[PDB]
């Protein structure tokens, strides 16, 4: 539910965008986040990859946030890939993008309706970054984020979150 | 093969009707369209003259020509449906003093151009022939960061091209001032020249 | 529910609307210009407009699915579909329809009764055979297609500016075989 | 018979026509090929001094006969951008304009719209002249219904 | 008005049937009338003002000026002066000047196009002997030019080259044609051996009927 930590990846590399903030505190960021966003990249292709014998996966609007961005139930374009992961202290919460783009949220909080919110928050926050960065000029394709605005129009989504 | 730049044709009047090609009503329908398509246009014309400009200042006036060959087309159709076609109508005002222009900017263009009207106009007390036209938000462009001023000339490169050609020539500049709960804020200062003031010296 | 309702009903949510006559005088001026600064040689300007829609739709796309979350088309008459029903009806505010298909169903020809990006418009005499004038979804056609991994390949037959009948655009896909792991 | 033209601000013509009665197929005898350009640019003189001025000699678009110079009556027009739409009046005898400025007018006035319909064009720039058969064809149709 | 009312002044003062000597006023009134329009716009009321400039400057007979403003009725060349009817005028307005002290640079430098200097051997047995670049040997070179004036007998006479080595020419001095483009015959080069280092050249002489002029070089380049 409670989100605290921030991360969107490539679609095929190294990521991009990072935030540990609303952690006041300093943890180590530079070079680690590469190696563990391109093992998430490995390991979701992994996590597909195995079939169980089997042989729905819709979402639900809580009114997340704050006019909100869609008012109707939606679909999901990870069928068969990674959807959670749940430790001691963290459960991260994944969800990708139909054209191969990835948005990550770790997330503090501990121990269903979890992936419901988890899932209509990052597709807002899929909303904002089609709508701050891919209309911004000066962003080439598969760069770092380096726009402020973006940054303000997520810590005030996250600070209305909780 | 009408009008050379080499003759002028001596046809009677009165004689037979000739053929019917061409025509489309002047008056506008109401069309809408999306924020996002504009914006992404706005976006490919910045990136285009980023990828083919060297420094920033002919960035701005290439920038500033592109916003002049709207705003030289745009008085004309704004003013003749103003004054409203076939339908029988007049001709407005035709105005010609400085502080009604910019009435009509901020009353009229800024509601053509956009959905609301601008929103304060004010003079400047320290000189004149300035004058200062703001808003609070600029729908052009909010999708940059706001520490980037020159991508926002060609607003105002539509306002000279809206001024220069309407019989006061002028000069523009923008800045940012940020005041109040808007970040991004948008003065637009409008320079004019010595030849214009004494013109209007010399109407009392 | 069907698309050909749901379209209406995002457009009339969270699409800022912004008057057409603008967007003319904009692509006008870019096309003007492009005109001016290339001498006069107008096939170059077509594949320079292709160039610039190329980059238009590729970051279109992740836009239009952020806006409307939607399931692969499964088969290209869907891809006509969307293309008919929501793409250029959320956008712009047009709802063209197809005809024409090949018939091992690879092309579909997109008619389009009325073009707003090109109200005023009338072309000069020696570019009447060389420069179609609203190039610029073509490369949107193929971009936002080549991101969905549609691998087509987008070009004009006809329009009304260049004193033919009508507008329509065919499209046809060579190969896909590729997406997303999940 | 009446010569029409629409100058530039840099005193140019884009657009230049003359149109008679059929009665005299020939028309303007002598004065065509000399005498009505010079006094139209003369005219163009005093056009620019009423353009700038409040009350003249209401609504500063349209304004009367500008000057009576060899039994000719000038009359002139100024539109939005700049545009003047200077057309001059000749008959083997004195001419009466005023009692046609119930039609005349309308006549400025889609032309006007005509020339609004020639500014639309994105290719085509201001310092161009009107290249155009169809602004041909409205305007001696405009000329034959507003005689 | 005061361009209206000078040039009334100047065409009741050509309509005369008497004749009149030279006098400044003249002199001052054909400075003010020419630099009254900004002419060093509207083109044909320029041709109109210096097409009786010209007659009034024949009727004072001082030629000079009937030369001067025939080379600055050059500028309006590729329009508005039509097929060899006003031209015929502009001919014999400046046939009678280049018959005398009118000596300048032929009104244009537009027209040498690309000339090609290849020469053309006739044996096998011979061919590149050495240790872009030409590498000559025999035969000749050839030229092409054009003018573009309505007016017809545009008459090169010998046409030679620069500073360059012992190429010359032999004889030139027939026509060339008014709109087209003639390819003048061939020039004939008698060269000399002298040193292997390369330089190229801008242009060559030609005389319109006058004495060798300057360049006249090749367009859209200096085309080496």
């Amino acid at each position: 539910m409670a989100i605290e930590t921030i991360l969107v990846i490539n679609k095929s590399g190294g990521l991009i965008y990072q935030r540990n903030f609303t952690n006041d505190e300093q943890k180590l960021n530079s070079n680690e986040y590469l190696i563990l966003a391109s093992t998430l990249h490995g390991v979701f292709a992994i996590a597909s990859q195995l079939t169980p014998k089997a042989l729905n996966t819709i979402p639900y609007i809580p009114y997340v946030g704050m006019d909100d961005f869609f008012k109707e139930p939606f679909t999901n374009w990870n069928k068969s890939g990674l959807r959670q992961l749940c430790t001691d202290q963290f459960t991260m919460f994944i969800y990708q993008t139909l054209t191969g783009l990835k948005f990550v949220a770790i997330s503090s909080s501990v121990m269903n309706l979890a992936i419901q919110i988890a899932d209509n928050f990052l597709r807002k926050v899929y909303c904002l970054y089609s709508d701050y960065v891919m209309k911004d000029p000066s962003y080439s394709m598969e760069m770092p984020i380096r726009s402020n605005l973006f940054d303000e129009k997520v810590k005030k989504m996250v600070e209305n979150l909780q | 093969t009408v009008g050379p730049k080499q003759a002028i044709t001596s046809e009677a009047s009165t004689t037979y009707i000739p053929s019917r090609i061409y025509s489309e009503s002047l008056l506008f329908k109401r069309q809408e369209a999306s924020l996002s398509a504009m914006a992404f246009l706005f976006q490919e014309m910045i990136s285009q003259l980023h990828r083919t400009c060297k420094t920033a200042g002919d960035f701005e006036t290439k920038l500033s020509d592109y916003g002049h060959n709207i705003g030289i087309r745009l008085l004309e159709l704004l003013n003749f449906r103003a004054s409203s076609s076939n339908y029988i109508t007049k001709m407005r005002r035709r105005d010609l003093k400085i502080l009604d222009i910019l009435q009509f900017i901020h009353g009229t263009l800024w509601s053509y151009l956009f959905n609301h009207v601008s929103d304060d106009l004010v003079k400047s007390s320290e000189r004149d022939n300035e004058y200062m036209i703001v808003d609070n938000f600029p729908t052009l462009t909010q999708f940059i960061p706001g520490e980037n001023v020159s991508c926002e000339y060609f607003v105002c490169g539509i306002i000279k091209g809206f001024l220069f050609n309407a019989g006061f020539p002028c000069g523009v500049t923008a800045h940012r001032m940020p005041q109040g709960g808007h970040s991004q804020r948008t003065v637009y200062l409008i320079q004019f020249d010595r030849q214009v003031l004494d013109r209007e010296g010399l109407r009392f | 529910r069907s698309l050909k309702a749901m379209g209406e009903e995002i457009w009339k949510n969270k699409t800022e609307k912004i008057n057409t006559e603008l967007f003319t005088l904009t692509y006008g001026s870019i096309v003007a210009q492009l005109c001016q600064d290339y001498e006069r040689d107008f096939n170059k300007v077509n594949d320079h407009l292709y160039s610039m829609g190329y980059n238009i739709g590729c970051r279109l796309i992740e836009d239009f699915l952020a806006r409307t979350a939607l399931p692969r088309c499964e088969n290209l008459v869907k891809t006509s579909e969307v293309l008919s029903k929501c793409a250029f009806k959320i956008f712009l505010n047009i709802t063209p329809n197809i005809t024409n298909w090949s018939h091992n169903k690879d092309t579909f020809s997109l008619i389009l009764d009325e073009n707003p990006l090109a109200d005023f418009v009338e072309l000069p005499m020696d570019a009447m055979k060389s420069l179609w004038y609203s190039n610029i979804l073509c490369g949107v056609l193929k971009g936002s297609l080549e991101m969905v991994q549609l691998d087509c390949d987008v070009w004009f037959v006809s329009d009304i500016l260049r004193g033919d009948s009508q507008t329509e655009i065919k499209v046809k896909l060579n190969r896909i075989l590729k997406d997303e792991i999940p | 018979p009446q010569y029409f033209a629409i100058i530039g601000k840099k005193d140019n013509p884009v657009y230049e026509i003359e149109f008679t009665n059929a009665e005299n197929p020939q028309g303007f005898p002598q004065d065509l090929k000399e005498l009505n350009p010079f006094i139209l640019h003369a005219s163009l003189d005093i056009v620019e001094d009423l353009q700038w001025q409040i009350n003249p000699t209401t609504d500063n678009c349209y304004l009367g006969k500008v000057d009576h110079f060899y039994g000719l009556a000038i009359t002139a027009y100024i539109s939005y951008s700049g545009m003047k739409f200077v057309m001059i009046h000749g008959n083997s005898a004195n001419s009466s304009v005023v009692i046609d400025d119930n039609n005349m007018r309308s006549f400025y006035q889609e032309v006007h719209e005509l020339y609004v319909k020639t500014l639309m064009n994105p290719f085509y720039k201001i310092t161009d002249p009107i290249r155009s058969p169809a602004f041909d064809s409205r305007v001696r149709t405009l000329a034959r219904k507003h005689l | 008005k005061q361009l209206f009312v000078l040039r009334l002044l100047m065409v009741a003062l050509l309509a005369t049937p008497n004749k009149i000597a030279w006098h400044p006023d003249y002199r001052t009134l054909i400075d003010t009338i020419i630099e009254l329009l900004n002419i060093n716009t509207w083109l044909i009321l320029q041709k109109k003002i210096l097409q009786l400039c010209i007659k009034v400057s024949r009727k004072i007979n001082d030629f000079e000026y009937v030369a001067k403003f025939s080379s600055i009725l050059i500028t309006k060349y590729t329009h508005l002066l039509n097929q060899s009817e006003q031209d015929a005028l502009f001919k014999e307005y400046i046939q009678p000047s280049i018959t005398n002290e009118s000596i300048t640079s032929y009104w244009d430098p537009f027209i040498l196009r690309e000339v090609v200097i290849n020469r053309i051997l006739d044996s096998d047995p011979t061919s590149n002997e050495i240790p872009a670049e030409f590498t000559c040997r025999v035969q000749n070179p050839f030229k092409f030019d054009f003018t573009i004036n309505d007016i017809q007998l545009d008459e090169e006479i010998s046409e030679f080259c620069e500073i360059d080595r012992k190429a010359v020419s032999y004889s030139g001095p027939y026509n060339v044609k008014a709109e087209s483009i003639r390819s003048i015959t061939l020039p004939l080069i008698i060269k000399k051996p002298t040193y292997k280092k390369i330089y190229e050249i801008s242009c060559l002489k030609i005389s319109i009927l006058k004495l060798p002029l300057q360049k006249f070089d090749i367009i859209n380049d200096s085309r080496r």
